RNA sequence: UGGAGCCGCCGCAGGUGCAGAUCUUGGUGGUAGUAGCAAAUAUUCAAACGAGAACUUUGAAGGCCGAAGUGGAGAAGGGUU
RNA sequence: CCUCUGGCAUGUUGGAACAAUGUAGGUAAGGGAAGUCGGCAAGCCGGAUCCGUAACUUCGGGAUAAGGAUUGGCUCUAAGG
RNA sequence: GAAUGGAUGAACGAGAUUCCCACUGUCCCUACCUACUAUCCAGCGAAACCACAGCCAAGGGAACGGGCUUGGCGGAAUCAG
RNA sequence: UGUUCACCCACUAAUAGGGAACGUGAGCUGGGUUUAGACCGUCGUGAGACAGGUUAGUUUUACCCUACUGAUGAUGUGUUGU
């Protein structure tokens, strides 16, 4: 059980600084920072909630 | 070390403090 | 330097000082008249028991709160206590003693303490905070020493 | 203004100089006073207190409820061996006092006589006496000594006896005899000075000076117990909970206007280690050393006449903080004051024990010798043995 | 007399705590005489200190 | 003792005489080698260095924080610690 | 609460005895608030399972009301994919 | 004394009072044990306060004296309270 | 009852009256007087007042001199001990 710290120096839990755990090949884990999960695009139309198939989100 | 400031004045003794009263 | 009560024959007595010397006053004026007028071996001798807690320093005139021992009726006192760098300091300068003895010619076991001497120093002052936010003074009291021996057997 | 609520006093004004005692063996204070129509005798002894047993005896006073009855009584057993005479000394009655004229020892005196006059035995050169032990031997010393005793007989009034205790025969530590002057009341002061003289390099037992069911004085330093509060030394009251500065203390000393403290108000200081004399207290039975005809008769210390067993008054494992009693020895009605291995001075009454409670005969039934080494539960080792069987150590 | 840096440096190359290192007491001078790793470390291929084992916590 | 300026008389002038003002500054005593160095369980043995070891270091033993820690890293702040 | 990883030497000092009065814990035969301005402090009960739960009420509660029984270890049985 | 609101009122209150059941040193009536102090020692070590300093009875006084008067008397240096 | 007083129950030989800075807060408590917060009644236009009532309201320091309780001691007995 390895508890470990961050490599930057944003020390709160910001949706900037969201991580998530990878096992390296030096035997240890370790942060990597986590892209933010964008969307898909919503139609001009306004009346249909769902979005738009086709396109990467 | 700077030269240490002459102490506080305690406001001990008044009406609040009910350790020691005159006649009143 | 000069000292108090210059011996009268210089030939055949020996000096040291010491000075600035982070002793308590009142421990080394008292062990300095508890050793007054001893011979140097038996000085030694009983600074090393001071040093062992085998025999006492009696505490004549700063004796304030100072606890009782039994080892004191030796003296005729009751009050003693054993203070062990003023021992080891004054036994320091009876060992120079000693050797300024031997610089200058003197005969080893047959010298007296004809004159010793302790003085205050310039103070060392330094802090302690107490309450409500106060500062009051914490001095060191060191202590000049100055000693004569003499043969006198 | 007044007090509220009277109340009586806390302790006593005539026990308050409290200090420990400059004296560890108790001292004589008041002899018996003397009248020449009865013999010559001793008037006190010197013992030391062994333990605390029961006394089943039979009650034999009419009117009571417990008439004809059993009662269990506590009770101190006192080590006392026949003491040795080794001088007298000789009094007279001047207008500032009672002053001592001579005292004049014993040719041979034991060693443990002679500790008393040392404060270290080991680093002395156990010189004393030596040039006083030739005055005897020769005639003009004895010519001289017995002019000095021709002088007591002319002008000592009151004759005091010197008399050691044995420390060879009793199994304390300490080997350093006790002395102790021993007023001899009795006849005239001539055949007083003979009787004394006589009875010189002697062996004084505790018959020739105690009885059966007399009412006794016990004189003998408390057992200490230190520098104790005003709570446990004067019994006052506590202070409630609630208190600030603490709650085993004295509140109010006094007043303002003098009352500033006094004798009579209460502090904190010493406890125990007080000389004290205790007046009346009844001896059940004077008691019989070992003495050996054949063999150890170990069945006449605590075997009476409806018991009729083997039992001594030793318990099972001893006394305890004391040792094994193996001389004759003293056995008190009641608690007698200091701890174990206390020298301890019986002296005859100062007033005439003329009641039923003094004057009643006490007729023993059963000695308790239990082990008071804990809840004791058998008499003895054979009783123990034949209850118990055979064990895993035989 | 002065093991400290030495004790620090192991703990930083055999990642471990400095409550596994353990320092030779006979030798101490060849351990003392050694003020950096690589000498540290050679200390180690030596097998002069070694990682003490873990204190044992079972589980039957 | 000291090492470089000073005084008497006739007149003139003043920031001209201290024992106090809970006086201002500086220094020093009794108290007094006294109160105290008592919040959070605990240290012990052997060796190295040295003139010197209860506090440094190393080894061993016993402990504590018990993963919302007496742990590992940041922000404000400090600025070389 | 105890232990592993990690950290430390008990928090501005140690040694010898175990006096009073203290500070913080406890324990007391018999009585149970008679103490005191005042049950102040202290003390009783307390988790869970099975029963049972009054007056009143805004019909939601009161309510864990009040009041009882059980609780350990070992060896099994039956049921729960 | 009636929105300077009156009356009733379930639940709630570190709000203020009274009684009862159990309970307990609050008490009768105190006792004992433990840890840290206090005690002594090695080292370090202040502060408030201080006319001079300090044994009382009575008298008078500025009308409750450590000092004056008349008596009682007083004996070095200190330690823990 | 905060009570000083008062009255009542029971026991008892009897439950007499008072003083010591209206004894006694570096002995305790803070109960009610007598700070600052509040509620009610009366008065005042009002701020506010009320020996009117109620409620919650930090009880500081001795280590100094004396006195006392304890402990070493001290002066003379040539020194010590009994
Ligand atoms: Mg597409
Ligand atoms: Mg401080
Ligand atoms: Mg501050
Ligand atoms: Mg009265
Ligand atoms: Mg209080
Ligand atoms: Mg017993
Ligand atoms: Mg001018
Ligand atoms: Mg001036
Ligand atoms: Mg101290
Ligand atoms: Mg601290
Ligand atoms: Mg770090
Ligand atoms: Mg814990
Ligand atoms: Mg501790
Ligand atoms: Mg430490
Ligand atoms: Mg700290
Ligand atoms: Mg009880
Ligand atoms: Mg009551
Ligand atoms: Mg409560
Ligand atoms: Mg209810
Ligand atoms: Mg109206
Ligand atoms: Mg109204
Ligand atoms: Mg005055
Ligand atoms: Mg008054
Ligand atoms: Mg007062
Ligand atoms: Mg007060
Ligand atoms: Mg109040
Ligand atoms: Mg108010
Ligand atoms: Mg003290
Ligand atoms: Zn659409």
């Amino acid at each position: 059980v390895q508890r470990l710290t961050y490599r930057r120096r944003l020390s709160y839990n910001t949706a900037s600084n969201k991580t998530r755990l990878s096992r390296t090949p030096g035997n240890r884990i370790v942060y990597l920072y986590t892209k933010k999960v964008g969307k898909a695009p919503k139609s001009a139309c306004g009346v249909c909630p769902g979005r738009l198939r086709g396109v990467r989100a | 070390d700077p030269v240490p400031y002459q102490p506080p004045f305690l406001c001990q003794w008044g009406r609040h403090q009910p350790a020691w009263k005159p006649l009143m | 330097v000069r000292y108090s009560l210059d011996p009268e024959n210089p030939t055949k007595s020996c000096k040291s000082r010491g000075s600035n010397l982070r002793v308590h006053f009142k421990n080394t004026r008292e062990t300095a008249q508890a050793i007054k007028g001893m011979h140097i071996r038996k000085a030694t001798k009983y600074l090393k028991d001071v040093t062992l807690k085998k025999q006492c320093v009696p505490f004549r005139r700063y004796n304030g709160g100072v606890g009782r021992c039994a080892q004191a009726k030796q003296w005729g006192w009751t009050q003693g206590r054993w203070p062990k760098k003023s021992a080891e300091f004054l036994l320091h300068m009876l060992k120079n003693a000693e050797s300024n003895a031997e610089l200058k010619g003197l005969d080893v076991d047959s010298l007296v303490i004809e004159h010793i001497q302790v003085n205050k120093a310039p103070k060392m002052r330094r802090r302690t905070y107490r309450a409500h936010g106060r500062i009051n003074p914490y001095m060191s009291s060191p202590c000049h020493i100055e000693m004569i021996l003499t043969e006198k057997e | 203004s007044h007090r509220k609520f009277s109340a009586p006093r806390h302790g006593s004004l005539g026990f308050l100089p409290r200090k420990r005692s400059s004296r560890h063996r108790g001292k004589v204070k008041s002899f018996p006073k003397d009248d020449p129509s009865k013999p010559v005798h001793l008037t006190a002894f010197l013992g030391y207190k062994a333990g605390m047993t029961h006394i089943v005896r039979e009650v034999d006073r009419p009117g009571s409820k417990v008439n004809k009855k059993e009662v269990v009584e506590a009770v101190t057993i006192v080590e006392t061996p026949p003491m040795v005479v080794v001088g007298i000394v000789g009094y007279v009655e001047t207008p500032r006092g009672l002053r001592t004229f001579k005292t004049v020892f014993a040719e041979h005196i034991s060693d443990e006589c002679k500790r008393r006059f040392y404060k270290n035995w080991h680093k002395s050169k156990k010189k004393a006496f030596t040039k006083y032990c030739k005055k005897w031997q020769d005639d003009a010393g004895k010519r001289q000594l017995d002019k000095d005793f021709s002088s007591m007989k002319k002008y000592c009034q009151v004759i005091r006896v010197l008399a050691h205790t044995q420390m060879r025969l009793l199994p304390l530590r300490q080997k350093k005899a006790h002395l102790m002057e021993i007023q001899v009341n009795g006849g005239t002061v001539a055949e007083k000075l003979d009787w004394a003289r006589e009875r010189l390099e002697q062996q004084v037992p505790v018959s020739q000076v105690f009885g059966q069911d007399e009412m006794i004085d016990v004189i003998g330093v408390t057992k200490g117990k230190g520098y104790k509060g005003v709570t446990s030394r004067w019994h006052t009251k506590k202070l409630p909970r609630k208190t600030h500065r603490g709650l085993r203390k004295v509140a109010c000393i006094g007043a303002w206007h003098p009352a500033r403290v006094a004798f009579s108000v209460a502090r904190a200081g010493q406890k125990g280690y007080h000389h004290r004399t205790e007046i009346n207290k009844k001896i059940y039975k004077i008691g019989q050393g070992y003495l050996i005809k054949d063999g150890k008769l170990i069945k006449n210390n605590a075997s009476t006449d409806y018991d009729l067993s083997d039992k001594s008054i030793n318990p099972l494992g001893g006394f305890v903080h004391y040792g094994e009693v193996t001389n004759d020895f003293v056995m008190l009605k009641g608690c007698v004051v200091g701890t174990k291995k206390r020298v301890l001075t019986l002296r005859k009454s100062l007033l005439v024990q003329t009641k039923r409670r003094a004057l009643e005969k006490i007729d023993l039934k059963f000695i308790d010798t239990t082990s008071k080494f804990g809840h004791g539960r058998f008499q003895t080792v054979e009783e123990k043995k034949a209850f118990m069987g055979p064990l895993k150590k035989d | 007399s002065m093991l400290r840096l030495q004790k620090r440096l192991a703990s930083s190359v055999l990642r471990c705590g400095k409550k596994k290192v353990w320092l030779d007491p006979n030798e101490t001078n060849e351990i003392a005489n050694a003020n950096s790793r690589q000498q540290i470390r050679k200390l180690i291929k030596d097998g002069l200190i070694i990682r003490k084992p873990v204190t044992v916590h079972s589980r039957a």
